[PDB]
């Protein structure tokens, strides 16, 4: 297999392909939200199989380094070349023309107009990774979020504006204490964030913008992040200040520091780590959070029927000529017919042929004036019967005797007689 | 319509029993039938050979090509520009290779047919690339000859 | 058509190995006896053999991964879009040229249609 010249081209098409699509797809206007977040999901998952088939092509170098002093030798040549034409010498036999090596990859990256979606994305859905109190990334959803914290607080004199109030801040007072269980949900906030932060904008890098946290978390966060002029230096973790740098860098490997405490760096980082990014997405998320508030304060503000509405968003030859009597057919879809005259000549015409052709008899004048399909069927075992038992049927109506004796046996067929003279 | 064979292309001289004649070398035509005009009264240059098998409207189809009969060109097939007096012979595939002598073509070309045949009308729309195209079929072929029939190019809208 | 394209493809293949414009492994197998009416350009087909030996021979390019690795196209999905808004931009230029050629090729016609024709000079 030519793994260097037909997989490694093939590769670079594919990749020539998806750079096309996504470049039809950035060309086109969009209308809606809906639809411009299932092209960018779409761009995205054909951005990835992109990637995939780079990192497919980039691996396809090993052999090629060992093979190239083969393929580029000058003294070789058409010797392999004329026992590959020889391998493809086969039979012909095969008529078929197949258009689709390079049209098939083209429409497969394509969309039509009943549905804009690709061929690999057709299972793609919107409604399977949002809401529709999120709006498909246009707000975010915070009741369930509301109702853990009430829980949590066991108090009623929380509202959802009193919540938006206190998830607004970021690196103000916390309204309970930080080594409480109020950590378990703001984990699960921030992993709800996150997920929103992901779908907001799938064609984002989410690694390279997961690894530039990591090292602001690590390079920065973990080494004084807010500086003062015990207000000079302060701990995420041990919730404590500093006298100076000197001193907290002697307290950073100390021993209540370490493990020994209850909210040290080696049990309390994944909830750092949790609070750090929950920060970062409300500091990148800021605007969807203001949306999200307007929108609880228009539904706050309206009354039952706009949030409703918000929610739901020559009478002689009648007689004389024959008709006023009808006939009906069951061969022709109990179609019922007027006076004789008509009735007799529907026979002949295309719909009563066309009734006849279901059961498999022909048309002729002897299925005539008969209506129902029983009387037809045996009417046609009958005129079968009659006429193949007067023709002449060789096969079976022949007297042959064969040479085997050649004085005797006068009652072989006209079958037997080939397989005795076989 | 598969076993008849649609004719194009017939003259005065040409007649119902004469058609039949011609095309009995060339399988056993079963039929002829010539549909008369409601003015004049007499055959519009097509009609139809209802032959016994397909192999018969296949050979007459590919023997009785682009002939010249009665000083007229007949032919048997399978039953913003205006071209008029076009010679049935020649296809869409055909007038478009003609066609791109002159200029470049945008689509492919369409020729009228009649209601009943539907063999050819007698005239034919073709839209060119630009106005020089256009320009170029009107000067040369409005007037050209072509396969034993004097074809007229011609406008279809002009604005004055 | 599976086997007229599988002996254009190994044309291509064995075109592009050549280190020359005529001393190439199909110029000597014209003369071996093997019938091959893709090599001459009067044919339709030889349109599209041309392009398979460009796609070979750009196959067989440094960064076409025979000794280097491509780190841009490969692991950044930033730089892809940056290259998709790149040909979305000469698509719609190259649209552009094209409205302004036909915008200019309809002033030639209505300008051409004006024109006096009857004033003739022969000098
Ligand atoms: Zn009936």
């Amino acid at each position: 297999m030519e793994t260097i010249l037909e997989q490694q081209r093939r590769y670079h098409e594919e990749k020539e392909r998806l750079m096309d699509v996504m470049a039809k797809e950035m060309l086109t206007k969009k209308s809606t939200l809906r639809d411009q977040i299932n092209s960018d999901h779409r761009t995205r998952a054909m951005q990835d199989r992109y990637m995939e088939v780079s990192g497919n092509l980039r691996d396809l170098y090993d052999d090629k380094d060992g093979l190239r002093k083969e393929e580029l030798n000058a003294i070789s040549g058409p010797n392999e070349f004329a026992e590959f034409y020889n391998r493809l010498k086969q039979i012909k036999e095969f008529h078929r023309k197949h258009p689709n090596e390079i049209c098939v990859p083209m429409s497969v990256e394509f969309e039509e107009l009943l549905k804009a979606r690709e061929n690999p994305s057709e299972e793609a859905q919107n409604l399977v990774e949002f809401t529709d109190e999120e709006g498909y990334g246009r707000y975010l959803d915070l009741h369930d979020c509301y109702l853990k914290y009430i829980n949590l607080k066991a108090s009623e004199k929380l509202d959802y504006i009193t919540y938006l109030s206190i998830f607004d801040q970021l690196f103000d007072i916390p309204k309970e204490r930080k080594n409480a269980e109020y950590k378990r949900y703001l984990e699960m906030l921030l992993e709800y964030l996150q997920d929103y932060t992901d779908r907001v904008k799938p064609l984002q890098d989410q690694n390279e913008l997961f690894g530039k946290i990591q090292a602001e978390f690590e390079k920065k966060w973990e080494n004084g992040t807010f500086p003062g002029w015990e207000e000079r230096a302060q701990r995420l973790f041990s919730t404590k200040g500093k006298s100076l740098e000197s001193l907290d860098t002697s307290l950073f490997a100390k021993n209540p520091k370490s493990k020994g405490t209850k909210r040290d760096t080696e049990r309390n980082k994944d909830i750092a780590f949790l609070e750090a990014q929950i920060y970062e997405y409300v500091e990148i998320l800021g605007e969807q959070r203001h949306l999200t508030h307007e929108n609880v304060q228009r539904k706050q503000a309206r009354t039952g029927e706009e949030r409703e509405e918000e929610e739901e968003e020559p009478y002689w030859l009648y007689k004389l000529h024959g008709l006023n009597i009808n006939y009906n057919c069951e061969i022709c879809g109990n179609y019922t017919y007027r006076g004789p005259k008509a009735f007799q000549r529907h026979f002949a015409e295309w719909r009563h042929a066309h009734g006849m052709r279901c059961l498999g008899i022909p048309n002729t004048a002897h299925f005539a004036n008969v209506t129902q399909i029983e009387d037809a069927v045996s009417l046609w075992a009958k005129l079968k019967l009659q006429k193949a038992s007067e023709r002449w049927q060789p096969d079976t109506e022949e007297e042959y005797e064969d040479s085997s004796g050649n004085v005797v046996n006068k009652k072989t067929y006209e079958d037997l007689k080939r397989q005795g003279l076989l | 319509q598969d076993a008849t064979v649609y004719v194009g292309g017939l003259d005065e001289k040409v007649s119902e029993p004469l058609l039949w004649e011609l095309f009995l070398q060339a399988g056993p035509v079963v039929n002829t039938h010539m549909p008369k005009d409601r003015v004049t009264g007499q055959h519009q240059g097509y009609g139809f050979v209802e032959f016994l098998s397909e192999e018969d409207a296949d050979y007459a189809i590919k023997i009785m090509n682009m002939i010249k009969l009665y000083g007229k060109p007949i032919r048997v097939n399978k039953a913003n520009i205006f071209i008029g007096n076009l010679d049935p012979e020649i296809d869409e595939k055909l007038l478009y290779d003609t066609f791109s002598a002159f200029g470049v073509i945008l689509q492919t070309p369409k020729i009228m047919r009649d209601p009943d045949t539907g063999n050819s009308k007698g005239y034919a729309f073709i839209n060119f690339a630009s106005f020089d195209a256009s320009d170029a079929a009107i000067e040369a072929m409005n007037g050209q000859y072509l396969c034993n029939r004097p074809i007229t190019v011609s406008y279809a809208f002009k604005k004055d | 058509s599976a086997f007229d394209l599988d002996v254009v493809k190994l044309t291509a293949q064995f075109v592009a190995r050549n280190g020359r414009q005529f001393l190439t492994q199909l110029m000597q197998k014209e003369q071996r006896n093997y019938q091959f009416d893709f090599l001459r350009p009067q044919h339709s087909l030889f349109n599209y053999f041309t392009k398979l030996v460009e796609q070979y021979t750009k196959i067989l390019i440094p960064p076409k991964g025979l000794f280097s690795k491509l780190k841009k196209e490969a692991e950044n999905p930033r730089e892809v879009l940056d290259q998709v808004c790149y040909r979305v931009e000469w698509a719609k230029f190259q649209e552009r040229e094209r409205k302004k050629e036909e915008e200019e090729k309809e002033k030639e016609r209505v300008a051409y249609a004006q024109i006096d024709w009857h004033d003739f000079v022969v000098v």
